[PDB]
RNA sequence: CUAGUAACGGCGAGUGAAGCGGCAACAGCUCAAAUUUGAAAGCUGGCUUCGGCCCGCGUUGUAAUUUGGAGAGGAUGCUUU
RNA sequence: GAACGCACAUUGCGCCCGCCGGUAUUCCGGCGGGCAUGCCUGUUCGAGCGUCAUUUCAACCAUCAAGCCCUGGGCUUGUGUUGGGGACCCGCGGCUGCUCGCGGGCCCUGAAAAGCAGUGGCGGGCUCGCUGGCGGGUGCCAGCCGUAAAACCC
């Protein structure tokens, strides 16, 4: 399930600092000598808390290594109350890797180009059907110990 | 460090910013340049020219061995290719300059010697074969040989080719040289005893003949007008045997035109050893050839 | 393409460095059509192709040839050539 | 040592009999297996079946590729328990289904030549099925004839 | 965003999440260095409310003074000793 | 036997869910 | 350990190739090409782990088994439908004289008795076939390329040639020399 | 000046302010708590032919906007560089 | 001297990069430039039973070809479909018939799903008989065909 959300948000990677110097240099060119909103995978953590509050994104992704993890431990309770699908991924570095950064505390994807809607939502399902349950009911429960 | 950073920039998923950083690092398969800029070590090595002639001895010896060796991951093919370019190139300005003197062929393969600038040059060219390299050799070291001395090459090349006057580098067309021009690929353009053996004769080599040797002394002495077989090259005479203006053919075999003269490899290289043009019926195909001489 | 000897001085060599000698000229011995005089017997040969290679004094015999393309390719050529090249770099040079 | 049913449901077009033997093969030794298919054109119905030898292997294996995203397909991989299996539900199995042209035969018998007497059957029926349909569009009136 | 709910997290010290979590961070400070360099703030909220920048000449350095009296008591306060 | 397959069995599901690489 | 996404795909690729061998089956093996006799080169890469039964019969046949194994081939009728059989495995087209020169001058070697020799002598290759006109290496070079009745007796001496793979250098009749120009 | 007043005190020694009023001088501001999200728009270094090029910091938040006798967003029509 | 290569009460004793003079690439002497600590930014090197990722789930039919006819307009071949359900209208094959098949027209459903699987052969495979050869059974065939027999295989 992971790689395949990996594979939706590589789809949906934002663009590095050369490109958009150079589509910019492109623009500027094309304006010495028409377009529609850009889609990409939202990112920052008060960006994010901001998109899951206002009930614009559709599936959120937070990492589970997050050093002062108050950073995060309102965002699954967050996401349960809003609505939002939402998943706890193996490495901030991996979300890092996807925005062009080192880490990433947390990343979510609000829309999506036509041509992949319809994968967006099964894989909305996926997790909903493949980690939301799972985690249900041990979601409320108390984790370690030494009994035994 | 730049390695390190193309490693990182494969490992994050960054295509394009593997493609900017492998730009970046100049490596040496896609250019065929050596991979370092190696100019400042050459030259305090090597403070005047002559000194750089004596080392090309085996630079040059290297060089036209590795043209006519395979690639492997540690040698690619378009330095290779590169070597072949530069190596014709040297052989152009030989033939331009008449600098080659001495010619002896062998077993080995056949060595040169050639005057420049009162120093002689000595190299090994072995012949158009499959060579083996069954062993344990080490061709890091091979490579590492191949950039220094294209460095060396390249600079005497230039070196050479301005004391003369010659531009350089002189233009080659791919076309030509994709039919197989070989020698006739590289047009050489003047402006920004050696001479009196073949001054105006008529030369074809033909099927069975090594075609850049035999090609590489004629052109070397002034001779004017040389010819091969269509499957040999691309780039020169008519190559019908019927032809009339051509006098001497080289033939090695197991037309019989009369006024056409069938010889033989070792009239040739007889008559470049003595400078006395050693009798062709002395010389005959179908006969046992009588013994030459090492002049060296 | 910027000359490399733009300004052109003589420098006078230090006595330190010791410059590889060069390769001996050819001799008689090694042309594929050598003089009567100069063939080994058949028995020589054998002898020659039988004990180990390293052995050797002279590592080449003179062989007959009647035409260029009866003579073939040698190819540890390019390993007694790969030889000489550690020597130019491994085996030190004593003036 | 009772053997473990498994139903597997949402399967992608691929999946269909080798490749679940292999994959759930790897999971456990398979006494059975079988995937349903439609009568009329060889096609899975995206269903399967698979009996394994070992309960709790078929347990662990339904476990862990229950909601697998798989081709755009999330498995249904549940085990059917011990008192609801089928008595004949892999009468089928270890068998392929074989895909077999049926309206090729049907045009191939309207080829077929039949001798002198099962045309007069043919008129026959032809004679009572047309008067059926002419007292049907007398009900509503249009004429014919021959 | 995020830094409200940390505020209000901030604000319930005696709660679950926040005992257990200043408790671990006790013990890993308790065996450091008693003035060591900290790479980021454990309370971001705190920091960000105070002027703390992620700028680069912005240093956290964690700290930790000896708790109780100097019957005299020290007129100076325990974080201006730190 | 039966320790066995079960083993097997959780062998199977580890690399199914957890991976094989490292 | 094998997951059930490489089965599926696997089954994909099995069933495609075997619609596409109906397909080619069923449709009278003419390709768009003159009826002069050519030659091709071909040199076959890595793509579907599992071979069908006619595509690696004709690969035996056309002995194409190694890593990057390359041989020449004629152009008539029955080529042209064996190598469209076999076309998403096999990349072919025209070659030029100096490939064809230089890829046997580097890479040529011979089979006699079962077994692989490197090409070292013209003696070596003389008493190798002998009485069929061939007299040199050279003999085989323009065998190869300009056409006669020796091409199958010289195509069974020569091992095919097993180039060094490359670091990123349909039908084509002219790119397939950069091909091995860098392949070489 | 208030004022040795209020207040406190072996109510002894005594201790001992401040508001208002007159004057001197006057000046106001910056952040945190917001999503730029239709585009980190921000910054330290190194290389320089000094014009623009690289590495890094940073999304666990660097610019712009805003600071509660406020403010934002739309609309609106004037007025400012 | 805060005093800063070490000591300091000695014009003493070390490390790194260079030079000069006196028998001098080896010996001696002198000289020039550097070598304290805490901390900040950057660079580089290195550790960690701290930590993640590493077995294509992609594209690939013809983005037009070939042949006709009156050389200007078309024609023909290029066989390529997820599975279910419904309170309907038919047609044609079968059955003594109910009914069942094949093909249509009208709707509904997430790439949805909980037995109902039955039509005859040819080859190959497995199995067991007879003295490599001869015969039959098969819920085997990621092999073909449609009952008549092939193709494929070697």
């Amino acid at each position: 399930l992971a790689a395949q959300a990996f594979k939706l948000l590589n789809k949906y990677r934002p663009e590095t600092k050369q490109e958009k110097k150079e589509r910019l240099l492109r623009e500027a060119t094309a304006i010495k000598e028409v377009s529609k909103k850009p889609y990409t995978v939202k990112y920052g953590l008060n960006h994010v808390v901001g998109l899951i509050e206002n009930k614009k994104a559709s599936l959120v992704l937070i990492a589970n290594d997050v050093d002062p993890i108050e950073l995060v431990v309102f965002l699954p309770a967050l996401c349960r109350k809003m609505g939002i699908p939402y998943a706890i991924i193996k490495g901030k570095a991996r979300l890092g890797t996807l925005v062009h950064k080192k880490t990433a505390a947390v990343v979510a994807i609000t829309e999506v180009r036509s041509e992949d809607k319809n994968e967006l939502a099964k894989l909305i399902s996926a997790v909903k059907e493949g980690y939301l349950e799972k985690v249900e009911d041990t979601r409320k429960r108390w984790g370690g110990g030494i009994m035994g | 460090a730049l390695e390190k950073k193309i490693s990182r920039a494969l490992g994050r998923g960054d295509v394009s910013n593997a493609a900017r950083l492998e730009r970046n690092a100049n490596l040496p398969e896609k250019t065929g340049k050596p991979r370092y800029t190696l100019n400042h070590i050459i030259r305090e090595r090597y403070p005047t020219f002559q000194d750089a002639l004596r080392d090309l001895d085996d630079c040059l010896s290297m060089l036209f061995l590795f043209a006519n060796l395979p690639s492997t991951t540690a040698v690619p093919a378009k330095m290779i290719a590169r070597c072949e370019r530069l190596c014709h190139e040297f052989q152009h300005y030989l033939i331009v300059t008449h600098s080659l003197r001495k010619s002896f062929l062998s077993i080995k393969g056949i060595y040169y010697q050639a005057n420049i600038q009162g120093e002689d040059i000595l190299w090994l060219v072995p012949y158009k074969f499959n060579q083996r390299i069954v062993g344990d050799v080490d061709f890091r070291i091979m490579g590492t040989f191949v950039e220094f001395y294209m460095t060396l090459l390249g600079f005497v090349n230039y070196r050479l080719y301005t004391s003369i006057g010659l531009k350089y580098p002189p233009k080659f067309d791919q076309v030509k040289d994709d039919q197989g021009a070989e020698l006739a690929a590289f047009s050489l353009e003047g402006l920004n005893d050696p001479s009196q053996l073949f001054a105006n004769f008529t030369f074809f080599l033909s099927r069975e003949t090594p075609r850049q040797p035999l090609e590489f002394i004629l052109r070397a002495f002034g001779c004017k007008r040389i010819g091969w077989d269509a499957v040999l090259g691309e780039g020169a005479f008519t190559t019908d045997e019927s032809d009339p203006r051509i006098t001497h053919q080289i033939i090695d075999r197991p037309g019989r035109y009369p006024g056409r003269i069938y010889v033989q490899p070792q009239w040739v290289w007889d008559s470049i050893n003595d400078e006395e043009l050693k009798p062709p019926e002395l010389y005959a195909p179908g006969a046992q050839l009588p013994p030459h001489l090492s002049p060296f | 393409f910027y000359d490399l000897w733009q300004n052109e001085e003589p420098q006078p060599p230090n006595p330190m460095h010791i410059p590889a000698p060069k390769l001996p000229p050819p001799g008689y011995d090694l042309s594929y059509n050598p003089p009567p005089e100069y063939l080994p017997t058949k028995e020589e040969r054998e002898e020659w192709e039988k004990m180990d290679p390293e052995d050797r004094e002279k590592d080449y015999l003179p062989t007959k040839y009647d035409s260029l393309r009866k003579v073939p390719a040698w190819g540890n050529f390019v390993k007694e050539r790969f030889e000489r090249c550690m020597d130019l770099y491994l085996a030190p040079r004593v003036r | 040592s009772q053997p473990g049913v498994m139903y597997i449901a949402r399967l992608p077009h691929g999946f269909y009999e080798h490749e679940l033997r292999g994959y759930f093969s790897q999971f456990g030794e398979i006494t059975r297996l079988r995937v349903v298919r439609n009568k009329k054109t060889g096609a899975s119905r995206h269903r399967a079946f698979i009996e394994f030898a070992d309960a709790e292997v078929a347990d662990i294996a339904a476990r862990t590729m229950d909601k697998y995203l798989l081709f755009g397909h999330i498995l249904t991989c549940k085990i059917v328990p011990p008192a609801q299996v089928h008595p004949d539900l892999f009468k089928g199995a270890n068998r392929r289904f074989k895909v077999v042209p049926w309206n090729k035969m049907a045009g191939r018998q309207l080829e077929r030549p039949l001798s002198e007497s099962q045309w007069q059957v043919k008129v026959a029926k032809e004679e009572q099925r047309r008067a059926a349909r002419a007292e049907k569009l007398k009900e509503m009136g249009y004429e014919f004839e021959a | 965003g995020a830094l409200k709910y940390l505020e209000e997290l901030s604000k319930k010290k005696q709660s679950d999440v926040v005992r257990f979590l200043l408790r671990v961070r006790c013990w890993e400070y308790r065996q450091l260095n008693v003035i060591h360099r900290a790479s980021r703030p454990s309370r971001p909220d705190k920091a960000r409310r105070l002027g703390y920048k992620a700028k680069q000449g912005y240093v956290i350095y964690r700290v930790r003074v000896r708790r109780g009296g100097r019957q005299l008591k020290y007129q100076r306060s325990l974080r201006a000793t730190a | 036997s039966k320790a066995a397959k079960g083993a097997q069995a959780k062998k199977a599901a580890q690399a199914a869910l957890k991976g094989v690489h490292s | 350990f094998k997951r059930a996404e490489k089965y599926v795909k696997e089954y994909r690729e099995q069933e495609r190739e075997k619609i596409r061998l109906a397909r080619i089956a069923k449709q009278q093996g003419s390709f768009h090409i003159p009826a002069e006799a050519k030659l091709v080169f071909v040199i076959r890469i890595k793509g579907i782990n599992k071979i069908p039964p006619k595509p690696r019969k004709i690969l035996q046949l056309l002995r194409l088994r190694q890593i990057n194994n390359g041989v020449f081939v004629k152009v008539t009728k029955a080529t042209a439908e064996m190598i469209k059989i076999v076309e998403p495995w096999v990349a072919y087209g025209y070659p030029n004289l100096k490939s064809v020169r230089e890829l046997i001058y580097k890479r040529g070697y011979g089979k006699v008795n079962g077994q692989r020799i490197p090409l070292t002598d013209n003696a070596i290759i003389e008493e190798n076939l002998g009485k069929y006109g061939i007299i040199c290496i050279e003999d085989l070079i323009h065998e190869i390329f300009t056409v006669g009745p020796n091409f199958k007796q010289a195509a069974n001496f020569l091992w095919p040639f097993k180039l060094s793979n490359p670091n990123g250098g349909g039908n084509r009749e002219e790119h397939i020399n950069a091909l091995i120009r860098a392949m070489n």
